[PDB]
């Protein structure tokens, strides 16, 4: 895989949020 | 007495920071092995979502598996399976792992 | 307008600041405003997946290879702190890469 | 280049001895290592039969997989798949794996 | 898995005959 | 009328031809179904990881290929009983082929 043809198919339409996987659990460094 | 292996789909907790809100529970591929993942409590995983929206670390899973949805190869995070209640769901075949890995390697830098 | 590069030790609130080393490039990361990072501590407890940084980057400690994560950055004000020379970003990628197995 | 891995399905071929009789391939699924495979040529492989009669050693393939019909745990079997030009069809859920390996061990009289 | 109980629900109509893999392949014993 | 028991070391016909084999599965099943899984006997054994070597006097003498078991028709093949295994064999050779599928 290219990076850079990886890069050329984002858009503001198809790009997600960060995951959001709520608080910290257990011994998670962050 | 379960543990997660490599292309394991495992369905996780996730709690929000915020007490009063429900949270829920997420399906993950994991990419790390269980040699690594029995013994710390941790993995590597990348999260599935349901909405596919063509975005390019999208990685399709085949319909037979019951897990619906698309992983998101660059979303790949250490979470800790234990505190999360890690259960599996099914394995995806190596072909999604080659191409989960293919993309985050690109992202990564990977030689 | 700083957009984290890979190789740059940067600061993150992930008010609570704690260093990080960034994998991905930048060319991603000002797009998304996500970002491939590994923490970094202060001190090694020695488990193979620590990368220690060379003494007087002007920050100190180890790298831990084995907690790479997703996160968004623009909304943590990460800050650059350092870059890490060529062979701990190769060191890092090599731990990482083995980790997710890839070969 | 393929080399079969456990949980492969592959196409075998099959000839007869008598040149008047047909001959054809059938699917199998893979149950040794690519590692004893790849370097042996051989492999230890259970057929895929379309005739599901609820035989007691059959097990039921995904009905999306793309392999329709159900192994013969019990008529498992060292094949030389190079000879028979084993072609890749689908990947057993570890799932199918896991079945088809309780009940030809228990037949084998496994410890 | 216990032999005596996937016993019980074989039947001559269930049964398979040896699968015909025709004649021996290449490195193939038997 | 005699069934292939779990053990048995048995002559079976290249259907001119007897070749000497190992029986894992048990008479229960071999009767009922006139299949059974079983390894071939060689003479022609050295080093080889799967080879299970046959204690001499025995009455064949060679190795058991714990790697070739397969399902055959034994019926069709005149099954006839040679010898019995010693427990340590069929352990041995029930230990590789395990390893080799796969099972735990």
């Amino acid at each position: 895989y290219d990076l850079a043809a990886l890069l050329a198919e984002m858009t503001p339409e198809n790009l997600h949020g960060e995951t959001d996987w709520g608080a910290l659990e257990g011994r998670e460094e962050w | 007495d379960y543990v997660p292996d490599a292309g394991h789909l495992v369905w996780l907790n996730f709690t929000p920071q915020a007490g009063h809100e429900q949270g829920g529970r997420r399906p993950a591929l994991v990419l790390s092995p269980a040699a690594y993942n029995g013994v710390t409590g941790l993995m590597q995983a990348c999260p599935v979502t349901s909405r596919a929206k063509g975005y390019p670390f999208e990685v399709t899973l085949p319909a037979h598996l019951g897990v619906s949805g698309v992983v998101l190869a660059d979303h790949c995070r250490s979470l800790d399976w234990r505190s999360r209640r890690a259960e599996q769901l099914a394995e995806a075949p190596a072909d999604v792992l080659a191409e989960v890995r293919g993309k985050l390697g690109s992202l990564l830098g990977m030689s």
